[PDB]
RNA sequence: GACCCUGUUGAGCUUGACUCUAGUUUGACAUUGUGAAAAGACAUAGGAGGUGUAGAAUAGGUGGGAGCUUCGGCGCCAGUGAAAUACCACUACUCCUAUUGUUUUUUUACUUAUUCAAUUGAAGACAUUGUCAGGUGGGGAGUUCCUUUAGUCCCUCGAAAUUUGAGGCUAGAGGAGAAAAGUUACCACAGGGAUAACUGGCUUGUGGCGGCCAAGCGUUCAUAGCGACGUCGCUUUUUGGAUGUCGGCUCUUCCUAUCAUACCGAAGCAGAAUUCGGUAAGCGUUGGAUUGUUCACCCACUAAUAGGGAACGUGGACCGUCGUGAGACAGGUUA
């Protein structure tokens, strides 16, 4: 957003957004492997019996 | 290390005297009997004691770098300019002084002209354009400049109005590093 | 074993194989490990108070008033002020721009107090590249006498002239001369000062190129150049004066070819030099013998400074007296 | 092998920074944006809209290059640099800007454009030069358009 | 200082009043002899802590920031003349009202700045009379505790590292009695499920705490890093030193075997026991475990003084 | 407007010739001595040493040498070291002492020098003086080789436990004269030149750089070469605040890029509550805290309180005067 504030053409603003949306895209695509883990531990946590130690 | 000629001598003391009150202490014989002499090297002039000037004659002329205290520079058109190197002697016996507040002290160090909202206290007998030397509370020499407007006219401007001009400020020592 | 120690040290610290071997030799093993921590570690930041425009207490009060966290450092210095934290940048303070204080290191302090500069005395500095030493010497003569600043590079001279004329020195002339040629130019000084070009092993925090870019060839030419640098110091000073004048030898290296060997070569070639107690408050004595070679026992009076003992850069100080 | 060489550099940076971090006074001097706003109170302005590299954070400029103002957000101190031998890209700091062929004026402020040669620290690579010496600064040509995409990309000229 | 989890903080306060201070129940028949203050963070935590202790049965008065003018006088009157045993202040109600000589101080939430802790313990153990000061430390509140070490300059012990730690001079951290904590957190969950009004106060103070977590002044990086090591260190979960050497033995004979259950590393996650099964094999391969010499006179230190 | 140029002014940048010399300066040598007191250096004659590391160790060094041998201590050996101890054989530095002396300084005086008053008194061996050997010389008088690179690794001076550094020599390339000159994608001022002005099948959801792979086409063929999708390295990793003029409200109408309400497809979707997607604009579509103002976040209500369009809907401008290291004007008239 600092880069865009000093931009000077519609081409420059177009290329700067595509960089930002592209850079956030390749960060999530690298995060693929832990997202599958957290999806699978979510399914098994919700499918876990309720044990209350106090009673 | 050519000493100044007749023509060059009146130029340096003229703009000196537009900032100085007692021209006789600068060229005065001191206790050791040796005086302060003016030489010039590479179109800039130096203010030096005579003895250290005399043993400075051993170095080759286009080989020596600097000597004592630089009063300023000879310009190509023959005028004279002051540098902040001249400030320690210039603030020693100044004739009109301006005090600025701490929020206006750093503007001078960054290089702004003095505006009305920063002055701490003024001196009188200042014409519409008079040279003056600026300090903070502690009388620390910060620079020198010319008054923008007269004793009456400088204040009747806005509190956003420039009251004294910037000529040279101590921040230029932060450049050649 | 020793060979496993050398390969492990060169791998983990990134030193060259040669210079690690030389530095491992001059220390006991556990003392070498504590030394390798410190010299890579950055050093504390130290401030020299201009005695001309201000003094220790009122400058200290002024900088705390600007938010700078200070502490008077040691009983060694009445002039030194350590810094710990600063909201404002140190060069930004209007006290700096007037020249109330100057950035230095600790090792820049001690050659000047090794010298004992007096009023109306002709003095010298063969290498004054940052200009801190020259401004310290002029603080002691109280704006009298004459200092001949010298540096063989014009690029460093601009920072010299900027630092000198900010500090209000008014008594120094700066020349771009090779200092081997300097006694032919003038000679006849009281108190000469030399901070020779050195290998730079004493300070690796400022210059980390000496980790590897220093080899067998560099350890022959560089101490060779200190010799012609140092013999010029005796051949330029006065055998007698109304106020007795002394040489000071200061190197920023911990090497043994650069330090304690050059002073042996000088005191052998010129017998009109003696060495006495150097006046610095602390230190470690020099080694009288390192690798099968004997130096004269005057080097027990020389002081060596180490990163591990003191948070200072690696240093050598020795002062000379001229006889004839 | 490209991962292995990148890991050796990244691991070497990790242990130095973690085990040997020591408290030191280090603060950033104020920007030139507020410096010019103070000066203007004390379209006449001229502001550079190209990506720059400066070096030392708080300095005064020469009076020739003093109307120009370079904003904080357009500054980069690190570039992505490719080495054609060993086929590795790493982040190394920019030391100085050598020549911008578009404009000799842009060379002085250090404007980073395409085909602009910069000096980069090649300490982390540890490439051995002649006479058994480790390099510290090389040429690197900028091969991207850093005004259009935020990253600065370069190739070592080795 | 006692290591408690976030879900057991209410029962931990009930331990300190019941078995550590041995406070009496009901109204007491010039303060009282027990006279324990309770410090907390937000007015919503005041309302929970006050109203829980009414249901507990202790005599408690409460003052907070935007409390009424008349309402503040009557409760600080009741504490001063000894008609109540517990005073619950945040910090701003503390610094306004006048505090008498006080015996015990409970820190329900750890102060962010180490100097706030000084101000709290300055309200007690004055004028030569002995005093006590207990605090419920947490995992997220741990780096503020290691910053408290650096300010007071005291030694920190972890559970039973020393046989006889010095309470007045050394910082002593540890865990509470296991058995009696699970009884009085059972009571808290029983009351929470029973009465709606306390349950509504929990939900308000849960989101009030979540704002206070976000805007609290963060701890230093060196204190943050050194908190990770003491969590790993074996003294974090051991029994506290007050409870005696006799309590340390049967705790030792059990947890020497129990700690091997906690230190277990599963060689196979249940999804390995498909594409997901290949994914679980993909993580474990990627993230598997990776294989005085200074004089006392002059040594420029990086620390002041 | 940007942008180009011209003149003045600053910031520079490169120059501004050679030989003696005024001036000025460093060192050396003399007038410049006579005592005392000290101190130092060397001249000889004696006495005693020595702990960087490691090695058990207060290892000068060096020639050899493996019991020379009184006890078999010490040896041999083994370590440990750059160097190793037994044994005899040599000679270095330092610190003291002495006299078996040459001296050099400092201090203290005196005048036996030297300088002033005088034309006999004071200073006083200080200055001062002169001669050699130098440094500089924008000044005065005349006059019209260095730079870049390599080699002889040859000669000279240095340095190093044997190899270096600095000079010499040789060879590839360059050359009206202290009054002032050439240059800048530079600054301030004054002026000249150039586009009447922007978009109108524009815009949106998926980054850049280098490498590997690669169907085809091509200068004659997948190799003169152009080259997508993927994958690898950098950003990027093993312990959970941002926003300038604007609004604010009502009302009309439209789009859908749908927040709610209707319908379906999928998900360990048990129920409940949801999540993602698709058809859908029929019908509805908030505040509060904070703020210069908004968004983000947080809190409350509600079925939800979506986003947009309506040629972005309907109710100064110079000029003159004085300044010039900067600045202005109860200065003007006019747009």
């Amino acid at each position: 957003v600092r880069l865009l504030k000093y931009a000077q053409s519609l081409y420059q603003c177009k290329q700067l957004k595509r960089a930002a949306l592209g850079r956030m895209a390749t960060l999530i695509k690298r995060l693929k492997d832990p997202l599958i883990y957290l999806d699978q531990v979510r399914q098994h946590l919700a499918r876990l019996p309720d044990i209350n130690p106090t009673t | 290390m050519r000493p100044l000629t007749d023509q060059e001598m009146k130029i340096v003391l003229d703009k000196l005297a537009n900032y100085m009150t007692d021209l006789k202490s600068l060229i005065a014989p001191l206790e050791d009997g040796d005086r302060y002499v003016f030489r010039m090297q590479k179109d800039r002039v130096y203010y030096v004691k005579l003895s250290i000037a005399n043993i400075a004659t051993c170095v080759a002329r286009d080989k020596l770098l600097s000597l004592g205290t630089c009063l300023g520079k000879m310009t190509k058109s023959g005028k004279f300019r002051l540098h902040i190197t001249a400030l320690p002697i210039l603030a020693q016996n100044a004739r009109y002084k301006i005090w600025v507040k701490d929020n206006g002290a750093q503007p001078f160090l960054y290089g702004s002209n003095i505006v009305k909202a920063h002055v701490g206290r003024w001196t009188e007998d200042c014409p519409e354009h008079s040279g003056c030397v600026v300090y903070n509370m502690a009388d620390i020499p910060l620079g020198f400049g010319v008054t923008a407007r007269s004793t009456a006219e400088a204040r009747r401007l806005d509190p956003t109005g420039i009251v004294c001009f910037r000529q040279a400020d101590c921040g230029e020592y932060l450049r050649d590093e | 074993y020793t060979n496993q120690l050398l390969k492990d040290i060169c791998a983990y610290y990134g030193y060259n194989e040669y210079l690690a071997e030389k530095l491992l030799n001059l220390f006991p093993p556990r003392e070498a490990f504590a030394f390798f921590e410190a010299n890579e570690t950055p050093r504390p930041v130290v401030i020299r108070t201009n005695t001309l425009r201000t003094h220790r207490r009122d400058l200290a009060q002024a900088l705390i008033n600007r938010g700078v966290t200070l502490e008077p450092v040691g009983k060694w210095s009445k002039v030194g002020l350590q810094v710990f934290d600063s909201k404002v940048p140190l060069g930004a303070t209007p006290e700096y721009l007037a020249g109330h204080y100057i950035l230095q290191a600790a090792s820049s302090f001690l050659p000047v107090m090794a010298l004992c500069p007096q009023e109306n005395e002709r003095c010298l500095d063969m290498a004054a590249a940052p200009g801190g030493k020259t401004t310290h010497m002029a603080a002691l003569m109280k704006n009298t006498g004459v200092i001949f600043a010298n540096d063989p590079s014009k690029s460093r001279a601009k920072g010299l002239i900027g630092n000198i004329h900010r500090l209000g020195v008014r008594n120094t002339i700066v020349c771009n001369y090779d200092a081997r040629e300097f006694p032919r130019v003038i000679g006849g000084f009281d108190r000469v000062l030399l901070d020779a070009p050195c290998s730079g092993t004493g300070v690796i925090c400022k210059d980390p190129s000496v980790k590897t870019n220093r080899d067998a060839k560099d350890f022959m030419q560089l101490p060779h150049t200190q010799k012609q640098l140092l013999l010029a110091a005796i051949d330029s000073c006065n055998h007698a004066s109304k106020t007795g004048g002394y040489i000071v030898y200061s190197t920023c290296s911990v090497c043994v070819e650069e330090n304690e060997e050059v002073v042996n070569y000088a005191l052998s070639r010129r017998p009109n030099v003696k060495l006495v107690e150097t006046g610095l408050p602390f230190g470690k004595e020099g080694f009288t013998s390192y690798m099968g070679k004997t130096f004269h026992p005057s080097l027990k009076l020389t002081r060596r400074f180490y990163p591990h003992l003191y948070n200072v850069d690696g240093f050598f100080v020795a002062k000379f007296k001229k006889i004839g | 092998t490209a991962k292995a060489l990148s890991s050796q550099i990244k691991n070497k940076r990790a242990e130095k920074a973690a085990r040997f971090s020591v408290p030191i006074p280090k603060v950033r001097g104020i920007s030139e944006e507020e410096m010019f706003k103070v000066v203007k109170t004390g379209g006449w302005k001229r502001i550079v809209t190209k990506p720059t590299f400066v070096g030392p954070d708080f300095t005064r400029r020469p009076v020739k290059y003093e109307r120009f103002i370079r904003p904080m957000g357009l500054r980069y101190k690190k570039a992505n640099v490719t080495h054609p031998t060993l086929n590795v890209t790493v982040q190394l700091p920019i030391l100085s800007v050598k020549k911008n062929p578009s404009n000799p004026l842009y060379t002085q402020l250090g404007v980073l454009t395409k085909g602009t040669i910069i000096e980069v620290n090649v300490s982390d690579l540890g490439i051995v030069t002649a006479s058994g010496k480790i390099a510290w600064g090389r040429y690197a040509q900028i091969t991207n358009n850093p005004e259009n995409d935020g990253c600065v990309n370069a190739v070592l000229l080795v | 200082f006692f290591s408690v989890k976030s879900g057991e903080k209410e029962g931990a306060l009930l331990h300190i009043l019941y078995d550590i201070i041995k406070m009496p129940l009901g109204d007491p028949p010039k303060p009282t002899e027990h006279s324990t203050i309770i410090f907390t963070a937000t007015k919503h935590h005041v309302e929970y802590i006050s109203n829980l202790l009414r249901l507990a049965g202790f005599s408690v008065s409460y003052v907070y920031g935007s409390l009424d003018q008349t309402a503040r006088k009557i409760q600080v009157d009741n504490f001063r003349r000894g008609r109540t045993n517990i005073l619950v202040v945040t910090d701003v109600a503390a610094r306004g009202i006048d505090i008498p000589v006080l015996a015990n101080v409970i820190n329900y939430d750890f102060p962010p700045q180490p100097k706030i802790f000084v101000h709290r313990v300055g309200r007690t153990a004055r004028a030569g009379q002995r005093g006590w000061a207990y605090a419920l430390v947490r995992e997220s509140d741990l780096p503020y505790l290691l910053d408290l070490q650096l300010f007071l300059g005291r030694r920190l012990v972890l559970g039973r590292e020393e046989k006889d730690p010095s309470f007045a001079r050394d910082i002593v951290v540890g865990s509470l009695k296991r058995v009696e904590l699970e009884n009085n957190v059972e009571w808290v969950n029983k009351v929470l499920h029973e009465n709606e009004d306390i349950g509504a106060l929990k939900r308000v103070t849960a989101k009030a705490e979540k704002l206070y977590m976000k805007t609290r002044n963060p701890a230093s990086s060196q204190s943050a890093k050194r908190a990770r090591e003491v969590i790993v260190s074996k003294g974090w979960g051991q029994l506290h030193a007050i409870f005696g050497e006799e309590a340390a033995n049967e705790e030792q004979v059990r947890d020497n075997l129990l700690s091997k259950i906690t230190g277990y590393k599963p060689q196979e996650t249940i999804f390995e026991i498909n594409k997901a099964a290949e994914a679980v094999r993909s993580f474990r391969q990627r993230i598997g475990p990776r294989k005085s010499f200074a004089d006392p006179e002059v040594y420029m230190s990086y620390t002041p003084r």
